[PDB]
């Protein structure tokens, strides 16, 4: 209920502060993640078999900076809203909703 | 104390809600309309004039 | 010794267990039977392999008879491979609630 | 947290309609409840809107129910929609009862207890509506049904006198059971609140008479428009009724005014009432045919006791299913009988008929059960 | 007797006209929800 | 009340299932249906049918009997 | 089955409760006689005879 709320959330209704701070996260990741040898070489041979450049740290900032509140909930909206989900369970899953119900939780009747 | 509710994150969310608010305005007129048979905006709809004389 | 008059006896067992068609589901038995106390206690006491079992065996009966549907012929369970499996458990728990009632009688 | 798990008053409505685990496996057979529950919103919409144009004098009730079905605009349908939904009633609370028997839903013993309550009770309902609108099988069966009390020794005469308000049947009985009319199906809604809080103890049982712990889905989406469902075909079926045949069920004697002097010479009750009727005039006694006829009734409460199998369902019982039956055709039968004159034929398979009923039920069904369970080795 | 009766039977006409669309599409939306459950696959997968 | 999480233990099952969205409402609705039906009134006619015949053979002798019985032939 | 119920223990505690139970009896049956104004039993009486003729 909790996660799904938060899709449709931003989804409908993303406000800006919120994506400064995501904005913010990925920046941080990216920097703290891109630190040692290992990280880095990882990087370019993952990088120059999918996209095959190196995308260079200054394009990644161009890309998390065009980024706000209308980028997020149309971005949002094309991959969650009214979407059929794929669901793993494993373990005491009783409570586990129904298909159905999860499948309802994927838009909202307000919106 | 509804001071709380100002500033530039709650006018923000006023601003992504105002189109559905408006939308479910546009359901709830229609459907009032359509309920009563309303007279004055029914005569208008240049089909249904399924009164005439 | 009891030759052909129990034959006949378990013809009519055979019989009836076909008709009652618990079997056309992969149901046992003991899979069908009533929840009362004694046999709550008797499911409670089971162990590990046949509890699990006998869930399954139930689920795959409820899932078939909300689709309406039956087991191809090959997966019925035989009459001859019918196993009493909560018979001792409940025959127990039976024995024992009857001690406590002629403890209750004196 | 969710508003709909935690809300004081949305809790209720989670718990019965939403969230509700209800076995996967569960027939048409169970959408009959709902139905029941549609059948009494239904009677109480279409009452109040009839109860807004009735008059309760003798000198006026016939006048008024004809007013509703000229006069007043689209009277005719909720006064239709009404009589017929009594049917419906009626048809839904025997598919009901029925089911409790063949699917041994019955050992829910204050479930099913609270059950033959709220069957006494729409019983009550029914008969006193149908007095109300005063032609002459209003006035008979009036006659007749009240009567029934006179047979009650010592003080039965006074009892009878006490609920016409006077000698016979008259001015203060009809006003009277308009009134009670009024209250009772508000009181049947609040036995049926006390029948779903009883039931929500242990869940639904289904089919197969086992446990379904294992297989249980949540009551919306899956039984929510599985009732939508079943709602549309019992709104159909009143259709056809209120708009194609709206006297198929009724008298033709109803449209005649109330003669307090002269009897019809034929005499019978609405179809729903046919097998108890038949039951009464077995007996060549006036205390031995009510008390077979309340026996008919009464007899749901003893069910319980006369569980005998050690499998809760009739779906893996061949032997009890042809007894089963056996009863159904049997009420067939006592309806059919019900509907006819007390003549050659018909009194003695009558008879016959009447100690079936009783023969199936306390004996015959209660037989089965310890047979198949001989055959079994259980 | 019945001067109900030709509105009762143009209503009559209305109600089957509407339950003929109505019943085939109840009926499509129930088979939707139920379709998860109705080709709803099962495995048992006990240790050894 | 019974709740989700509370009902009873069940182990080692899976259950695959498919959105209603991927898949077809009616599958095979005639040519799976009518075979099933036809199953399902095989297995109830001997336990349903036979109290019904002997309800309807009762009900034709019996109006038969009475019709016939409220007629003379000699006085 | 309620053969459960047959023993020196049960029939003690009817022995127990059997004075209890016929003043209950008791209670019941001149709670009737005194809410109905009974007649065949408050004619014999000895003061309450407030009918006279
Ligand atoms: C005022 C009419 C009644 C209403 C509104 C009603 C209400 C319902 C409802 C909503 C259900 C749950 C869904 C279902 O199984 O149908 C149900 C179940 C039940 N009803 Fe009623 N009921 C009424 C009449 C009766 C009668 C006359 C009896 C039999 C004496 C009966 C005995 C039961 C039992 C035993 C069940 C449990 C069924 C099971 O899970 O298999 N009810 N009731
Ligand atoms: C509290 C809601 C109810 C009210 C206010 C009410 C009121 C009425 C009134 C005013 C009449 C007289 C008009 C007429 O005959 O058409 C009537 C008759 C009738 N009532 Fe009700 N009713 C209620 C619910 C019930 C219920 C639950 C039943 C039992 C299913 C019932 C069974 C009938 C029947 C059989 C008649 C006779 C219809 C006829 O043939 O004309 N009603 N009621
Ligand atoms: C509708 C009816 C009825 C409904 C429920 C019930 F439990 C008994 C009844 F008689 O009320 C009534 O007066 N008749 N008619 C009738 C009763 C006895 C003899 C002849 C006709 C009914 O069928």
């Amino acid at each position: 209920f909790v996660l799904q709320g938060q899709w449709m959330r931003l989804c409908t209704s993303a406000t800006e502060s919120e994506v400064l701070r995501g904005k913010n996260l990925l920046r941080n990741a990216l920097v703290s993640h891109l630190d040692g040898t290992t990280p880095v070489c990882e990087d370019i041979g993952r990088s120059l078999l999918t996209y095959g450049r190196r995308i260079p740290l200054a394009e990644w900032e161009s890309r998390i900076a065009e980024v706000d509140a209308r980028v997020v909930r149309e971005v949002c909206s094309k991959y969650f809203y009214d979407q059929c989900p794929a669901v793993a369970g494993f373990g005491p899953i009783e409570q586990l909703p129904d298909y159905n119900r999860i499948r309802s939780g994927m838009f909202w009747l307000r919106f | 104390m509804l001071t709380r509710f100002l500033g530039p994150r709650y006018r923000q969310l006023a601003r992504n809600w105002v189109p559905t608010a408006s939308l479910w305005g546009a359901v709830g007129a229609v459907g009032l309309v359509w309920a009563t048979d309303w007279r004055l905006i029914l005569d208008w709809v240049p089909y249904i004039n399924g009164k005439f004389k | 010794a009891v030759s052909a008059s129990s034959r006949w006896l378990e013809g009519i067992r055979k019989w009836y267990y076909n008709a009652a068609g618990f079997n056309k589901l992969g149901l046992m038995r003991d899979d069908t039977i009533h929840e009362n106390d004694d046999v709550k206690e008797a499911i409670r006491r089971l162990p590990e392999n046949l509890y699990d079992d006998r869930v399954f065996r139930i689920k795959r009966a409820l899932d078939l008879s909300m689709r309406q549907q039956i087991l191809p012929k090959e997966q019925w369970t035989k009459y001859e491979e019918d196993k009493s499996y909560l018979e001792p458990y409940l025959k127990e728990v039976i024995r024992e609630r009857k001690e406590r009632e002629e403890w209750a009688k004196k | 947290t969710n508003i709909r798990k935690s809300h004081p008053l949305m809790k209720i409505v989670n718990n019965a309609f939403i969230d509700l685990p209800a076995p996967s496996n569960i027939s048409s057979w169970w959408n009959f409840g709902s139905l029941l529950g549609i059948c009494l919103i239904l009677q109480i919409l279409t009452g109040l809107f009839l109860a807004m144009h009735y008059t309760s004098d003798t000198t006026t009730a016939f006048s008024s129910v004809t007013h509703i079905c000229r006069d007043v605009n689209y009277g005719w349908i909720i006064r239709y929609m009404h009589a017929n939904g009594a049917s419906m009633f009626f048809i839904c609370l025997y598919m009901h009862v029925g089911r409790g028997l063949y699917y041994g839903s019955y050992t829910f013993l204050e479930t099913w207890n609270i059950g033959v309550i709220l069957l006494l009770t729409v019983m009550a309902t029914a008969f006193m509506g149908y007095v109300l609108p005063w032609g002459q099988m209003s006035f008979w069966g009036a006659t007749v049904i009240t009567n029934l009390l006179s047979a009650i020794p010592y003080i039965g005469t006074n009892l009878v006198e006490w609920i016409w308000g006077g000698f016979s049947v008259d001015k203060a009985t009809l006003t009277r059971f308009f009134a009670f009319h009024f209250i009772l199906p508000f009181i049947i809604m609040a036995i049926a609140m006390v029948h779903l809080l009883f039931l929500h103890e242990t869940g639904s049982n289904n089919p197969t008479g086992i446990s379904s712990d294992v297989d249980k889905i949540p009551f919306h989406p899956y039984y929510t428009i599985k009732d939508i469902l079943g709602a549309l075909l019992l709104i159909l079926a009143l259709m056809l009724l209120v708009l194609f045949a709206p006297d198929l069920l009724g008298d033709p004697d109803n449209y005649t005014p109330a003669n307090p002097l002269n009897t019809p010479p034929h005499i019978k009750p609405e179809w729903y009432f046919l097998f108890a009727y038949a039951i009464l005039r077995s007996i060549p006694n006036k205390l031995g045919g009510v008390l077979a006829l309340a026996f008919s009734i009464l007899i749901l409460a003893l069910i319980p006791l006369l569980h005998t199998s050690k499998q809760r369902s009739m779906m893996f019982r061949p032997l009890s299913q042809c007894l089963f039956w056996a009863l159904v055709a049997d009420l067939l039968t006592l309806t059919w009988i019900g509907g006819q004159p007390v003549e050659h034929p018909y009194i003695t398979i009558g008879q016959l008929a009447s100690v079936l009923y009783f023969l199936l039920i306390l004996v015959l069904m209660p037989t089965a059960g310890t047979i198949e369970n001989k055959l079994l080795k259980w | 007797a019945e001067p109900e009766h030709d509105h009762r039977k143009r209503m009559g006409l209305k109600m089957l006209l509407m339950m003929g669309l109505l019943l085939p599409l109840v009926y499509a939306m129930k088979r939707h929800k139920w379709s998860v459950l109705k080709s709803r696959k099962l495995a048992y997968r006990p240790p050894k | 009340g019974r709740q989700f999480g509370h009902l009873t233990r069940v182990r080692h099952v899976i259950t695959y299932s498919l959105s209603p969205f991927e898949q077809r409402a009616f599958p095979h609705y005639f040519s799976k249906g009518i075979p099933n039906v036809l199953r399902r009134t095989r297995a109830c006619i001997l336990r349903v049918a036979p109290p019904f015949v002997a309800f309807y053979l009762v009900y034709t002798w019996g109006t038969q009997e009475f019709e016939k019985s409220k007629r003379k032939n000699p006085a």
